[PDB]
Order: C-alpha cells, then structure tokens, then sequence
C-alpha cells in the first residue's frame, strides 16, 4: 500500500520524532490560520500533504518540485505543533514517549530517563530541535546528526511543559544520588 | 424582524462602544500570571487555573488558539463592556508570550463543578435560584446590547457550595444592530433555536432565551440534552415531534420562510406534546405546574413570543426565589 | 613514514581522545607496575606498541593474533591514564582540549562549553567513557556510538579534575541564563 | 666497610622496627582529607595542599605512583620510625582511594619557598642556622639507624618566615645494617657521593654528609650545583677535577676498588684545588675560613674520614648559632 506523505515522513532517519497528524485535523480548516499566510506554497504544499494530485503538479519543472517537498515539510512541521497541543495529539505524543522514540537523557547522574522533543522558540528558522529531561528538569541538544539539524518551531516551547500536568505520574523524583568531584578519592575543596 | 425589547442600544451608543474591529489591544504583563494546571480542554482556547504572582491570588487563564484577529477583539471588547456586570464572568487583564503573541485572556477564579456532575443532586429550588441567576446574567448583557449566542450547560459555572453563578466563554457572543442579518453557524446543536435551523438570520437576543429553554427542560426532566439531534437537520425534527407542526407552518408562514422539500419530508406532520408528557416518578419532584407554564412561555418557534429575561424573572416560578432575595437582604441589613 | 601502533590507533573512529604517549614514556619500565600482572599477553601487548617484531608473532593463527590487539589497546588505555596525569601528559592533552577534540556540551545552558574525556572509574571493564564539562560541573555521556563504548578506566577520575587546577584560567564561570519552563509564556508553578 | 657511629642499631633493635616488607598497612580515612591544589611534580609521588575535614588544619598529600609494595611499606616504616624527630617531616596518616587502593601519605602543611629562590637572598648568619638544623635531622635519623640517600635542596623545604626547617620525601631512605651492600642508584647526579660512583655498595650514613657539602658548597660559593656532571661518569670526572686524583687513587687502594679504564681514562690526572680558588666578591661574604675548614672536612673521598652529623654540629663554623640556640633555651625556660 502507498504510504501517505504523513505516514511515510515519519520513517525518514532523524526525522522520526513526529506523529502521525490525523487528516481528520489537517481538513479540519479551522486550525490552518496564520499557516494561511507566512507559509508559501500553501495549496500545492497540502496537496501534496494530503497526496491528492495536483492540477498544476505535472506542469512544474525539477526545479519547482524539490521546493514544494520542502514547504510541505515546514507547513506539516507547523501543522505538528498544533496537533501535539490537542487533547487528542496529545495522546498520540503519550505512545512514543512510552517505547522511547524521543531518546534518553545525556547526563549519566539522570540513570537513564527519557527525553521529551522541543524547540528552542515557537518561531521557524530561529532554531533548531532540543531535549528536556523531566528528572535533571534541564535541556539539551539530540544524539544524532538527523535529528539536531530539523528546526525546533516543529514542536514550540509549550509540549514538553504540557506534557508534564498531563501525566503527572510520568514525572520522576530527582537524582537519587550526587556528582562526587573526587580526585584519588579526595573531593575537590572549594572553600 | 427587530428585538421587541432594548432594540436600538447599539444605535443610541457610540462607534467606540460596538466597533469591536477598530479596538486597541492594550496587553499586560504575561510575567504577572503564573499557571498552575488545565481545567478545560475546549478547541477554540486552553483553559488553566493560575495565580497573580504579586497578590497570590488565583485566577482563570484562557489561552485562545489562532482565529481572525477580529474575532479575539470582539471577545474581549464585549468583556471589556460587560465587566464587573451580575453573574458575568470578569475579565482582569490581557496579556501574550512576548515572542508568539500567543494571547490569553485572564479572569477571576472559578472552582467551580460541571453541570452534568451537579446537576443531579439539586432540589426545585436550587434549580429555581440557579435559573434565576443565570437570568440576572441574560438581562445584563442584553440591556448591554449584547447575544452570548452559546448558552449551554458547560458555559454557566456553579459553585454550589457558594451558591455563585457564573456564565463564561463570551467567544460566540455578538453587539445586536436592529435589523442586522447575522451567521446562523452559533450555539452548540442541541441549544440551537429553530431561526438557526430554518435561516433566519435576523434573529435577536430572544436566541438566547430558546438555550435557556432547552437547558431548563434538560434538568427538571432530567433528560439531557432535551432535543438530541444527530445533526443540524434532525434537532429540528425532534423539535417538531414535541411543539407540532401546525405552529411550525404558521411560524414559517408569519416571517415567509420555507423548508428545503428533503427537511419538510423529515419533519412530515405531528401534533403539539403537553409537557406532562415527559413527567416521571423520577423527575416529579423538579416539574410543578409553575415550571410548564414558565418552560412553555421559553420554547416557542416565534421568537417575538418568547418571554424576555425581565419578563421570565417575574414569572410566578420565581416568586420563592425573589421572596428569598428580598428576605435574605433584610436579615443581612440587620446583621 | 609507517605509522607506530600509537600514531595510527588514536586516527580510528571514536578512539581520537587518546594523546600520543611518549615512547620514552613506554620504554621507562618504572611506570609499567601493576601493569606487569593484570594485563593479558603482557610482553606480546608491549612488543606490539613499540613495533617490535615478535620472536612467536609468525606462528600465531587468526584466533592468537586477534587477542594481542585486544591486550595491547587495554594495556594503552591504562598507560594512556597514567601517562596524561604526569607534568608532561599534562601539556600534550590541553592540545587537544584547544582543538575541541574532547567535543562540547549537550546541555544548551553551556553556551558552547568543550568538555574532558573521564572514564567512570579508574577501574577496567566495570565502566564506559563519560565527558566533563567545566561549565556546568556536571558529567554526561559521549555524542558517537564509536566514543560511547571505550572503557572509561583508560582516563579515570583523576584526569579532568587534575586539568581543572593545572590550567585555573580555562574554569569557566557558570551560566548566565537558566531554563525558563514557559508553556505559552506563562512560569511554571514551583510552588 | 661500617660506619664509625651508630654501627649496631638494627642489630641491637629487633626485626619489628626494620623489617618493612612484613608491616601491616593501617589505611586510614581518604574521607578525612580534602585536596586544595598542586604543588610538587616528582615523577615518584605527586604533592598536593589539602585540609583535614574534621581539623580543618592544613596538610600535605603526597599521591605514591605505581611502585613495588615493599617500597611504600619502607618509606611508611622510616616515617613511623622517625616521626616526631627534629626537623623530619612529621606522617599523620596513610589513606588511598576505596577502590583503586591508589595510595596517599599526609603530612604536616609546610609553606615553604623553595632553596633556589630563597638562597639568594640569605645571610651568612642564616646559611649556618640552616645548615645546623639540617644537621640536626641528619643525626636523628643517622641514630635511628636510617640513610636519606637523597639529600638535595628540594628535599630540603624551609620557611624562612618562620625559620623552620624540615627534610622531606623519604622515599629513598634506607635501614643500616652494618656491611650491608646497597643499591647504587640513589641520590639525585649532583649530589652522589664517590661510593656511588665507584660502585663500593657496603657505604653508611656518611653518604648524606657527602651530599650535604655538595649542598653547602653550592650556597657559600653561589654555583648551584656545585659538581655539574653532564653524566654519572661526568660526575666523578668534575669531582676528581677540584678533590684531585692521587687522594682518588688513594681511596681505591684503601678500599681495593679499581675504575673501569674507560672511566680511569676520563678522569686523567689533575692536583687538588684549594677551595679559595672559588671565592669571588660576590659569594665573599659568605666565605669565612671557618666555612671553608668545614667544607674540607665533609667533601673527601674517603666516607669514613668525613665528619658525622654530630661532629659538623660541634664545628666552630655553628658557634654562633650553638651560642644563639643555647640563649633562646634559657629565655624559653624562663617564659
Ligand atoms: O479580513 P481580511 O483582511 O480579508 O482577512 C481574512 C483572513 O485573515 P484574518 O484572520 O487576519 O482576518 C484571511 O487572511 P490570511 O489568513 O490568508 O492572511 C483572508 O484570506 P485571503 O487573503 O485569501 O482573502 C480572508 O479573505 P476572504 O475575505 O477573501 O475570505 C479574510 O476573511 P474575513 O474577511 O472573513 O475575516
Ligand atoms: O606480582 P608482580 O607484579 O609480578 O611483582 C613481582 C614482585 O614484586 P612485588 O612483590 O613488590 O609485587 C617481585 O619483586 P622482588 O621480590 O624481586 O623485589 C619480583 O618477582 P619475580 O622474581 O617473580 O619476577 C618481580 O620484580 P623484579 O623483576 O624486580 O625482581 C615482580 O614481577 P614482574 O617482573 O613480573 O613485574
Ligand atoms: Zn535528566
Ligand atoms: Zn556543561
């Protein structure tokens, strides 16, 4: 079966760390208001979305083509935000954090707690995609190459920290233990 | 087809207190609100509880997701105009994330309990007094010139333990123009007034009284919703089997409407219910004669001949109600 | 120019954090205690290091000669840990510290902060190699699969340490900015 | 070849208080001290600055790298023999890391300037004082039945501030037991002495007296060091060049020693300088005949015609300093 352009957009190495954006949300046009101006491309970028072909599709150059792949890109990045923001994407975020799509934490002193995606500001091209870890309760950057480059817009300041009152029983008690800054077995003396 | 009463408000007032596009965003500091945790997971905004980080005192966040810029300025200024108003929630200030804009509204705290949970439990007169208020709140904003066009049970908090009331998410409401033709698409399906279900456009805040109507006969029959449509063309079908059809065509014929031949072949042809129809051992207790005669003076199909919220304040349903406010004022005068 | 068994190893992927020790480091059989015993293949370890042509090195099969790569880079590792902690160590790992060779911190606070290499514990197999970063004080775990499974032993907790009180000019100052948890641009309530 | 004194002491003392490879090793608690910073980078051991936890009061850490475990019990057993002792570095604990055993010698805080920075700057009058109290841990542990063998002016911390003294790293030192052939390969170059060099191994304390002619040498002619040899075959080479060569040949016939040729080749022939020849106006003042009488009787070939520690004490070079020492004993035992 073909994979539509959401479902198939998932598998791309990196780029993994979205969910399946229901059609029922992007036909929902209610939801499409701002996205209806600063992105360009807006009708050939959802046609592709939603993979019905184009009436126009066929009559574009390589050079036209390439470029409507990557708006459609920025717009279903924009499109996630939104969705994951929804009691019902919400639910779908749950899923993924459950079989540790988004990574485990960096600081050793954190044992092994998994990590929630977010970027650095809800503005596009500003930034790319970083981590909090609900235990350390800081941030970081991705493990990989694919997936510290995607801009971070894609997911905003607000998911992660929605995440956390949502499922209250998810968050982790802090750092059984303490950093030993030992020297031969001696702490470093800091007056 | 004109309001029958406080028609040429809108007239009388200023461009200023009604031209809602042309208003002034004057935000606050985000800085000062802090949030605390959801409450309400409704699609056209977020609701959390917070706090004013100076005066600690609690407070409603409403965050409201991406629509028309006109359509946030109409909330806010009909807000702005109904501030401080009996039974109107209170908006206290209007602030966004500094980087987003992302704009939230922020009003007083309501700890309140969700009608469905509540509703059960009340007697006749929490029932009376509660309706009372909510009236109270209706005859405010339409003196105001102004149609909530969302009444429903979600949309009026009550905190039972304080007896407070409160009618919120004013997101659907609009100022009334004698005369003026407006969007049908308002109200939630089951509170719909049969002027939006056959395209009557110049409807009046009377649309507002129908909801009432709907919501009243829900609790004292404990049915709800009272008219259950599976959609928009069905909830005027299960209108028509408990009002009749004969006061539909006269209705339709009175301001020269006329269904689609699909939705007059669905209504067909029934005869008027007597509200002791739906009267049981279970619900006796909640319907006296009064309740039908005031429950039958709200749901009519000519919304000229519906019963102002003034004029059902009076009604005879109220008069314990009324005879308590009068009493309660008197030994608190005293003490 | 044939490149010495410490000159070509420290080029393998993951395997860069390794200073070239000094061959009059290797050859000076003082610091060589301990290493004597616990060390599989000893002599056949230190032959190869110093490119020796082994008096056995022609009989031995594909399963003989496979284990004495694997005993020489152990035994390197530990030399490695106890050569970088000497005054002339010392000086040949800040080189590379220069070159950020040692990578930067995850942690997005740091501003960019370059981190030291430091195993778990001074003790083999028990533990992979971690990263220090000044900055934050903190420990976190290395960016590439090829640095993440080394042992850390072949460093210990005395190397990074020992780099802070050496070079007190490279102590960085803590972090000016912290993380802001904001979902809409609204604090978090910590209570 | 034996001493002329303190001959039989680890004879007459039983096999506890020389036998180090049998010590038990009571580790303390590495807790108990915390590290400051660096301070000594010996490629034997590594010092740091620290504090006790409990005490707070300062103290020396020095790291032990990777060596025999009978080497650290014989420097643990000479510092627990001689603890306590004038002007020998006082051990207050032995603790190492809980799980590399990596271990850890506490001292006593020094505060010193290093020798070459200070010298410099020192008085006739305080190059005596120091000299006499190095003399004075020199025949402590000579009476203890214990060799130095690595007496140089690092080894040698003072703090001038404070005029105390104290010889430290014990690393080297070694037990007496009369005849006893020793290991060649101690002391730093500059400072071995001729019994190193020509390979007599049944040497004694005399050898630390050779070294600290060479120490004495280097102050009051302000040559640092004194015998600068390129090589340990260089070194008796610079020697022979200022001693002379028949006294050399007259120490190998006594001691029935002969010189690999290539080496006899080295050290040709050449008389005995007077030691004026290396008085110049600017190490004057330093230079008494006294000082040079002293020098002559610590740096001969023959170990056993050079002064005992308590001898060079009794020279008339220290009358001043036994005249100031003698006065501060009675105003102490006054106050
Ligand atoms: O009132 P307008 O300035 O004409 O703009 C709104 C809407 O934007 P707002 O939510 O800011 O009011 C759309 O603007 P964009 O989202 O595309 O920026 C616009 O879309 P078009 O540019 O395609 O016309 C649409 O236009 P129209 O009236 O043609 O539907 C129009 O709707 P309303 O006038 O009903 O608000
Ligand atoms: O267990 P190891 O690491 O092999 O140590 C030993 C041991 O030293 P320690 O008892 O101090 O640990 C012996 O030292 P000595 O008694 O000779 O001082 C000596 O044992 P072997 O005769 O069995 O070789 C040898 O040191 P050396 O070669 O200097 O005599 C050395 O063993 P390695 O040669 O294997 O290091
Ligand atoms: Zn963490
Ligand atoms: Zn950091």
């Amino acid at each position: 079966e073909d994979t539509s352009w959401i479902s198939w957009f998932c598998n791309l190495r990196g780029n993994e760390f979205f969910c399946e954006v229901d059609d029922d949300y992007i036909q929902d046009d209610f939801n499409l208001c701002g996205l209806s101006s600063l992105v360009p491309y807006y009708e050939y970028a959802l046609d592709l979305i939603l993979d019905v072909e184009s009436s126009q599709g066929e009559m574009f150059t390589e050079e036209q083509n390439e470029l409507i792949e990557s708006a459609a890109e920025m717009l279903y990045g924009l499109i996630h935000a939104r969705y994951i923001l929804t009691s019902k994407g919400l639910a779908a975020m749950l899923d993924k954090y459950k079989n540790y799509d988004f990574g485990r934490c960096p600081r050793v002193y954190c044992c092994g707690q998994p990590c929630l995606p977010v970027g650095q500001s809800d503005l596009p091209r500003s930034s790319t995609v970083k981590i909090y870890c609900p235990k350390c309760e800081d941030i970081y950057y991705p493990r990989s190459k694919y997936q510290g480059n995607i801009d971070g817009a894609y997911f905003g300041t607000t998911f992660p920290h929605l995440f956390l009152m949502t499922y209250g029983h998810l968050k982790p008690a802090k750092a059984t233990q303490n950093y030993v800054q030992r020297v031969f077995g001696f702490k470093l003396h800091k007056p | 087809s004109k309001a029958r009463v406080y028609t040429e408000v809108n007239v009388i007032r200023p461009k200023d207190y009604w031209d809602y596009e042309s208003l002034i965003v004057q935000w606050g500091e985000q800085d000062d609100y802090e949030v605390v945790r959801k409450v309400g997971r409704g699609k056209y905004s977020e609701v959390f509880e917070g706090i004013n980080v100076n005066s600690k005192e609690k407070c409603i966040i409403k965050i409201l997701k991406p629509v028309k810029k006109k359509k946030i300025r109409r909330e806010i200024k009909i807000l702005q105009n109904l501030c401080g108003g009996p039974n109107i929630v209170k908006l206290l200030d209007v602030v966004r994330d500094q980087h987003s804009k992302t704009p939230s509204l922020i009003f007083e705290y309501v700890n309140s309990t969700d009608f469905k949970v509540l509703y059960p439990t009340l007697t006749d007169y929490d029932i009376r007094y509660y309706i009372y208020e909510l009236l109270k709140a209706l005859d405010f904003c339409h003196s105001q010139g102004i149609m909530h066009r969302d009444v429903k049970p979600h949309n009026v908090m009550i905190d039972h333990e304080l007896r407070k009331l409160r009618l919120i998410d004013w997101g659907l409401a609009e100022f009334y123009h004698p005369g003026k033709e407006y969007n049908v698409r308002v109200a939630s399906r089951y509170f719909k007034g049969p002027e939006l279900l056959v395209d009557l456009q110049d409807y009046d805040y009377s649309l507002d009284m129908w909801s009432l109507g709907c919501m009243f006969a829900g609790m004292i029959f404990r049915k709800e919703p009272f008219f259950y449509g599976h959609d928009n063309q069905d909830q005027l079908v299960k209108i028509a089997k408990v009002l009749g059809t004969d006061e539909l065509n006269a209705y339709l014929n009175k301001y020269q409407l006329e269904l689609d031949p699909q939705l007059e072949a669905l209504v067909g042809r029934h005869s008027r219910k007597p509200w002791s129809k739906f009267i049981n051992a279970d619900n006796q207790h909640l319907v006296s004669p009064e309740a039908i005669d005031f429950l039958d003076k709200l749901l009519r199909y000519d919304h000229q001949d519906r019963l102002t919220a003034k004029e059902a304040m009076a009604h005879a349903y109220f008069a314990q109600v009324r005879a308590a406010e009068t009493s309660r004022m008197r030994s608190q005068a005293a003490a």
